[PDB]
Formats: C-alpha cells, structure tokens, sequence
C-alpha cells in the first residue's frame, strides 16, 4: 500500500475545495504450478 | 565517542530517544506528512520538530572542585522545524546546511548566545556565486 | 563561500538580513533576555530564535509549461530556537554540535526529509564516555 | 520446556503476549514512567505494573469422569506492580529477588493461599548483615 | 545474613512485618476470602494482597561519600496479589513460579527497569509440552 493523506483534508472539504490523491490498495498476486505427466512414448498395443 | 540513546515512545512519526545512564537526557524527533495544494500544484510537505532537551546543573562557583555539592539543574532546550517539499529535499539540505553556517557564525563562533547580538557579523547566503 | 546578504533591519532585539538581488531570503535573529530563579542564585537566560525563509518555486511540469509561466513560491522555511542560562555557554555550545549531528545522521545522511522515521538511526548524546 | 507466546499487542506503553494454542493465558505488561522532586532533586521514576491471567475449569469433584466438562470455568489472575526510582535498580532488583523468598514463605512453603496467615513465619529483609 | 523481620500489627486479615533496627521497611500481606458459587459448583475464592516497601535513600551523587550527607528517601514498593480459587491452589504454584521467571527475564534479566520494553523478550506460559 501507498498511502496519502491530504493535509486538512477534512478543512479544505469543509471550505469547499475538491481533493484528490492516489492510492495503491494492498495486491495479491499468486501463479500455481501444476504438475503433468507426459506421455513420451506409446506404441504397443493389445485388444479387449 | 559518546553514549548511544534508545528510542522510548517509538511510532510511526514520533521516536523519542534518551540516555540510559541519565533519562534526563532526550532527544525527539517529530515528523508530519502532508500533502499540500498551494497553486495550480499540489505538493507533499514534510515537517519535522526536532528538539534535544539537556536538564544541565547550575554551574559550580569559582573554582572549587569539592565532591558532594549539588545545585538545581537548569533545562537547555535546543528547537528546530524544518519545512519543504521532497521533491525539493536536495535543495533544502543545502539550505540547512547554510543555516548551519549562519546560525554558528552568529552564534558559536559569535556571541549572541550570551545575549550581544552582532549586525555587521558577515552571513552567507544559500546559492552559490 | 556564496554570495553574502546585507541587514535590512537593525534593532537592539531583531536583526533581519536579506540578499540584495533576491530580496525573498530572509535570515532573522531575535533575542529573549530574562532572569530565572533557578535556586539560592539567579541566572540569565536567552531564548535565540533563528529563522531562516527562502521562496523556491514548484518544480516545473516535466517541461512541458516552462517559458515565463510562473508558478508560485513554496515555503522553505527552517525555525530554531536554542534556550540556556548564558553562564552554561560552553557546554550549550557542545550539545548545539551533537544537536546537529543527530539532526544530520537522520536527516541529512538519512531519508527523513522524505519522512520515513529510522528508529536504529544512531543517535548519540553530548557527553563523552 | 514450556510453551512460548508472541506479542499480541504492543504500544509505547502497554505490551500484550498471549499464547497461539491457548489464547485465554495472556502475560500483560505495562510501564508508566515520571520524574519527581523529593530532596528538591530529579528522579526519575518507573511503574511496572505486570500481570498474568489464565483460565483452567479444574476443579473436578472427586473421580467422576466422561460428561463432567459442564463444570463452569473459573478465573486465576495474578499482578504485581513495581515503583521506584530508575537511578537505583541495581539496589531495586535485590529487593524484588527478597521479595520473591518472603512471599515464597507465605505462599509456596506455607498455605496463606488457602486462605490462612502464620504470623511465626520467617520474613527477612533484603539488608545483610 | 539477611536481617529477619517479625510482626508489628496483626488482624483478622492483615499481617505487617518491620525490621526493629530500621522501621521503614515492612512487608504486610492481607487477605480476603469469598464464597463463590457456580453451577454444581462450590469455589474458595482468595485474594492475597502481598506489599513489601522500603525507604531507601537517594543516590548520592557520584566521586564522593566523605562527611555524612543526607539524601532524601524515596519509597520502592513492590507489591502483588494472589487470586484464585483453593482446591486449584497446588497447581496454581506453577503458574506463579512461572510469573517470577515471566518477569525476572523481563525487567531483572532486561532493562526494563529503566523504562525499556523489549517485545523480543522470551517468555513464556506455564503449560509445558
């Protein structure tokens, strides 16, 4: 987060005046990583 | 070298530090961020008391050393607040850093400490030539 | 070693000085004389309040307003006050250096002119071991 | 091999452990600190004001067993407050380490917890002789 | 060696203790029993207050003891109070032993004597693994 604070914000809104500021809410970022099996080779074959 | 001091009341904006082997001895520092609109800007401003407090005894008459003589403490408070914006932090180091110079051409090195203040002891400006 | 400024107002209490080609810089020095009862004795005490204004001015909109549209002035403005019985001079004049040496190993060596407080920022006391 | 706690909540002056497994057993230490005239000198003076809380439903009526956790629980606190002077805990501490032995008679060898005073036990002082 | 206290005033609930070759010092314990009743459930509730204070002189300042000269007395009290219920009260010693260490590592191990809390002090409860 980065927060800001707008001085006397509350006095200048108070007053009139129009405040704005950035802001950056706290994130969340995740990968997952699923595990494959991979079939390198088949070939033979039987009948059922 | 000199004592370390540890912080007592520490936040987010107040850290207050003081001797171990005398609690008399503090020194805080007090910070306050703002951001601030002047005109057709908007600027953050940065404020910062900082303040040492020394409760430092009456000073011993004449010249007897003797032993076991103690006399009221007397505080000694030493003040300053520094006002700007960051991005503006570069070129306000130099002008503290001339406040240094001034203030110690008039008051170490000069005698305004003892109260005579002095109107041709030469000061020297910020920027350079 | 920069340019000097000249006094502007002299007085036995105030003494203001100002830089000829930029009159906005200010360093202003006044004087607080009185007696304190501190016990079985008397001692004067001065409070020296040491200001230093400059104007500097916003900076510019990543060049892209530049030529002749004037924003205006913020205000880099440093106050300090240094209080003491003048008889205990010498030694308020010890702490005055480790006073800036502390605001320096914070402040000028650190980021707390951006505002983020160090609470292990060695910070030290007047006294020597 | 006991279990340790983390702090649970902190402040300047108020610092609060509690124990992850069991979070009803806190050990809550605060701390107030001032500074005092007595022979019209400065000391600094402390406040430790500790205390430790747990609940444990035991009391357990006889040898019943199965569905007697019905039992309401009940509530074991234990405080205790330490003052004096910060110039003189080296002498400070000799008196908590008496005073630990003189309540140990009481409490840990005699049965004043049960409710009972024994004015024939043996209570000693921290001064040596 | 350690000079040995006996009593001065006794009650039907408080005991005090002083020292015949200095009366300043005492160590007093009163204590109080309720009758507490819970669901299917009886409970001893006792509350022993335990106060141990002295008046112990004020440091004298250093680099001299010479002539007798007299600081003022301050008081270090230290005092605790026992609550809980009887039955629980063998298992209850633990927990008590286990405030001593409790605070012992705290301020007799650490320096919180002087006014120094430490959130990384290893402490721990008294349920064991």
């Amino acid at each position: 987060r980065r927060p800001v604070s707008n001085g006397n914000f509350q006095q200048r809104v108070k007053a009139g005046d129009i405040v704005v500021a950035p802001y950056t809410s706290d994130g969340k970022i995740t990968v997952k990583l699923v595990a494959g099996q991979k079939d390198i080779s088949s070939t033979p074959d039987y009948d059922y | 070298a000199n004592k370390p001091m540890q912080p007592i009341t520490s936040t987010a904006n107040k850290i207050v530090w003081s001797d171990p082997t005398r609690l008399s001895t503090t020194f805080s520092a007090s910070l306050l961020r703002q951001r601030v609109k002047v005109g057709i800007a908007e600027l953050n401003n940065v404020s910062g008391q900082y303040v040492s407090v020394y409760k430092r005894p009456a000073p011993k008459p004449e010249g007897c050393a003797d032993a076991c003589v103690i006399m009221p403490n007397e505080n000694q408070s030493i003040r300053t607040v520094i006002s700007g914006s960051a991005e503006n932090l570069a070129t306000l180091k130099a002008e503290w850093e001339t406040h240094k110079r001034n203030v110690d051409t008039l008051f170490a090195s000069g005698n305004a400490g003892l109260g005579f203040l002095d109107p041709t002891a030469a000061i020297v400006s910020s920027d350079t030539t």
